[PDB]
RNA sequence: AAAUUGAAGAGUUUGAUCAUGGCUCAGAUUGAACGCUGGCGGCAGGCCUAACACAUGCAAGUCGAACGGUAACAGGAAGAAGCUUGCUUCUUUGCUGACGAGUGGCGGACGGGUGAGUAAUGUCUGGGAAACUGCCUGAUGGAGGGGGAUAACUACUGGAAACGGUAGCUAAUACCGCAUAACGUCGCAAGACCAAAGAGGGGGACCUUCGGGCCUCUUGCCAUCGGAUGUGCCCAGAUGGGAUUAGCUAGUAGGUGGGGUAACGGCUCACCUAGGCGACGAUCCCUAGCUGGUCUGAGAGGAUGACCAGCCACACUGGAACUGAGACACGGUCCAGACUCCUACGGGAGGCAGCAGUGGGGAAUAUUGCACAAUGGGCGCAAGCCUGAUGCAGCCAUGCCGCG
RNA sequence: UACCCGCAGAAGAAGCACCGGCUAACUCCGUGCCAGCAGCCGCGGUAAUACGGAGGGUGCAAGCGUUAAUCGGAAUUACUGGGCGUAAAGCGCACGCAGGCGGUUUGUUAAGUCAGAUGUGAAAUCCCCGGGCUCAACCUGGGAACUGCAUCUGAUACUGG
């Protein structure tokens, strides 16, 4: 349950550690991204040699939240921090090689089938 | 592992870790209850453990487990301490 | 079979040690001029028989702490 | 072990072996403890071309310093010619 | 007999001069490149840059004379037949020449690569004393009598793969008691205590349970004291620069005692003393593997550390120990990181600074070759198998020398 | 394979830089402070041996030039082996700790210094005399050298105690 200024941590390799959410896509006045969700991000703390730079401006893929997922018998998996994986902002496929941290099946998209691939763990 | 023996070996030594460590653990608990004697004030108990303790560093020596001079040590060491006692 | 140092004692606090310092002329390799070099050592003293100020002589021994590899021999003269 | 045998030094087609008593896991050309010979198997034969201090390697071998197979034979060889 | 018995100067300030002083040239040298040109050969050299990243092959195996063994192929065999009656194909059985997979032994600590780190648990010179040391070697004795397991395999079962789960079952030079036990370890001594393993080749009376006994030799196993080689440790001197770095230090320096190592040691811990280092350059900062030697110079020096050889250090990065005589392991293990590959999505796998080769960087540096014939290494009684060590071949005028 | 014999025919095998002084090698034409050269000086506005072409010549030769790079010449970091009045260089002056140096005699010591002996200073490399590849490079025997370090024993003039 991400919104504008939301800051998330980021499961990737992609040289960025910070991001912030400046747009949750995907409709008029949508307030909220969650899992599987795609967001507009400006980097705010990046590493010194990686793949993207602080002020940088694309996407990203929600896959960790706090307010979690729920699945279809009343079940809910909840992560302690918001996740997420960027994505180039044309292509919406991953900038980064590697994957950090679990995710859900919920990216199981044709989108998104390398998220799940690369990811340590799937719930 | 890559290499046919290197697969071998790694599981050999495998083997031998467990059998050393199982007879390694046993011998210092027989260390350690001399030293507990001693620190208890009991020459009797203290010398009684000496003699249990006694053939098993020695064999554990003559198998390779240590070498001759640490089991040496410990029985000079032990003597050496029980005797100043009692 | 006696091989031995001479020098005069710099320091005799620590117990049972001493610093000792060894001092000799060398022919400087380029200029020619002979110069002084000091090799100070830590020294075994049982007993703490040497004062500051005395001339000794030391031996090379076995290793007796991190720093002590020579014990006195004998002092040679004393409390000038 | 300690062991008596060639190392290759000469030039390319023209070899000319060294004879050495060595550690034998140090490499062939690489540390050795006492020269004690050459070999030239390409000597005119007119003068030389074998040359061995068999005191010095039979002293090696009393304390059991192994022997190469060409080594062996060049021992035999020259036992033979004098 | 001989073996450092060797040393040059020119142009350029001035109208001209002498002095001062820099710049420049003649010389040797090079792991070179580029431009033009280019016939052959011998010997050598060949990523100096990104310790950048690496597809594919290959670079560490071997022993059936330790062991249960057969699945391959090879014969052999009572007995099935190919039968055209000595030629034979298959059903069978390890009977044996061998041998996949497995246990076991020895080797994977050598050989080969690199120079990142390190101004010192480094190197060089010269000395010390407290130690271990596979294979090889001399000496003297052992090698007795037992026991419980297990891989392979069999049955059932999970995986896409990697690789597993149950219960069976079995061998040994795997593993463990028990005995034996000193010129061994502990101990003043009295005493106390410690090991092991078989496997082959051939054979005369003699004979059985036809397995062998027994006879004999080879070989491996155990103990102890030596030799040889290897390695660990300690001290002194030397081994770069900087003060636009002057103070540094609590395991710090020493002492006692316990622990610890193969061994001396603040190696470690407790307690005690308050020391220890430093202008003869400590501390901090920059840089760097050291040497034999190499190039230059008459020399003294200066510069340098490819190719060869010695020592050290490293093995994707950081950390760790396990096995072992030896490693904190170059093609081993574990954890964490960076990165890459496989996947049926659940999970797996790997580390060229070995040899070729690729991308990248660069002014610039080679073939994904042949062979174990020779020398040398590993295993084996041997035969032999393995060996990108090595021997060779290919490429390049890169250099030296020879010839056209 | 090395090497030896035979066959065919000069047949298939010459380029690179330079020529003003330093520096071996000179003329013409073109250009005209342009186009251009240039290690240093310095060439180019109408005779340019200096640019560019040509002929001629010099030096090298399967190479030749240019660039890069170390040492040399450079006595230009001067230990061997230099300087500071006017050329770069005496601190504006004095006191003074550390340090360096220290008049003269005797005795002593024996660290410096000197002598001898012994061990070590790996091999390769360098050098000398030989040997082997048709020669040479290359390979190789023996020597000499490693001018250094260390221990012991002496010498005692000089320096130090
Ligand atoms: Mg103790
Ligand atoms: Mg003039
Ligand atoms: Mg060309
Ligand atoms: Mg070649
Ligand atoms: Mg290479
Ligand atoms: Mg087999
Ligand atoms: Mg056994
Ligand atoms: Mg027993
Ligand atoms: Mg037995
Ligand atoms: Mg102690
Ligand atoms: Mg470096
Ligand atoms: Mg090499
Ligand atoms: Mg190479
Ligand atoms: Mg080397
Ligand atoms: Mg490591
Ligand atoms: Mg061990
Ligand atoms: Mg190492
Ligand atoms: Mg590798
Ligand atoms: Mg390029
Ligand atoms: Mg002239
Ligand atoms: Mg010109
Ligand atoms: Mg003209
Ligand atoms: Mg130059
Ligand atoms: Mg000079
Ligand atoms: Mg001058
Ligand atoms: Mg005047
Ligand atoms: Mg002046
Ligand atoms: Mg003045
Ligand atoms: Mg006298
Ligand atoms: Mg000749
Ligand atoms: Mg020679
Ligand atoms: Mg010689
Ligand atoms: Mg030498
Ligand atoms: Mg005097």
């Amino acid at each position: 349950m991400i919104q504008e200024q939301t800051m998330l941590n980021v499961a990737d390799n992609s040289g960025a550690r910070r991001v912030m959410c400046i747009k949750v896509l995907g409709g008029s006045h949508r307030r909220y991204a969650g899992v599987g969700d795609i967001i507009k991000i400006t980097i705010k703390e990046a590493i010194p040699r990686g793949k993207v730079k602080k002020g940088d401006v694309l996407k990203a893929v929600v896959v960790r939240t706090k307010k979690g997922v729920r699945r279809p018998d009343g079940s809910v998996i909840r992560f302690d921090g918001n996740a997420c994986v960027l994505l180039n902002n044309n292509s919406e496929q991953p900038i980064g090689t590697r994957i950090f941290g679990p995710v859900t099946r919920e990216l199981r998209s044709e989108k998104f089938m390398k998220i799940i691939s690369l990811a340590p763990e799937v719930l | 592992a890559n290499i046919k023996s290197a697969k071998k070996r790694a599981i050999q030594s495998e083997k031998a870790r467990k059998h050393n460590a199982s007879r390694r653990s046993m011998m210092r608990t027989f260390i350690k209850k001399v030293y507990a004697a001693i620190e208890a004030g009991d020459k009797a108990a203290a010398q009684k453990a000496f003699n249990e303790m006694q053939p098993i560093v020695d064999r554990q020596a003559a198998k390779g487990l240590i070498h001759k001079n640490k089991a040496a040590r410990h029985k000079a060491n032990l003597t050496a301490q029980i005797n100043k006692l009692a | 079979k006696i091989r031995t140092l001479q020098g005069r004692v710099v320091s005799d606090k620590m117990e049972k040690s001493i610093v000792v310092a060894i001092e000799r002329f060398v022919k400087h390799p380029i200029y020619g001029k002979f110069i002084k070099r000091t090799t100070k050592l830590h020294v075994h003293d049982e007993n703490n028989e040497c004062g500051i100020g005395d001339v000794v002589e030391i031996r090379e021994c076995r290793p007796l702490s991190k720093t002590k590899s020579w014990t006195l021999v004998r002092v040679v003269e004393k409390a000038v | 072990m300690v062991t008596i045998r060639l190392a290759r030094h000469g030039a390319k087609k023209r070899p000319f072996y060294q004879v050495v008593v060595a550690d034998s896991r140090n490499a062939r050309n690489g540390r050795f403890i006492e020269r004690v010979g050459f070999f030239n198997p390409i000597a005119s034969e007119k003068e030389e071309g074998t040359r061995l201090d068999l005191d010095r390697i039979a002293h090696w071998v009393g304390q059991g310093a192994t022997i190469s197979d060409r080594v062996a034979a060049l021992i035999k060889e020259v036992n033979k010619a004098a």
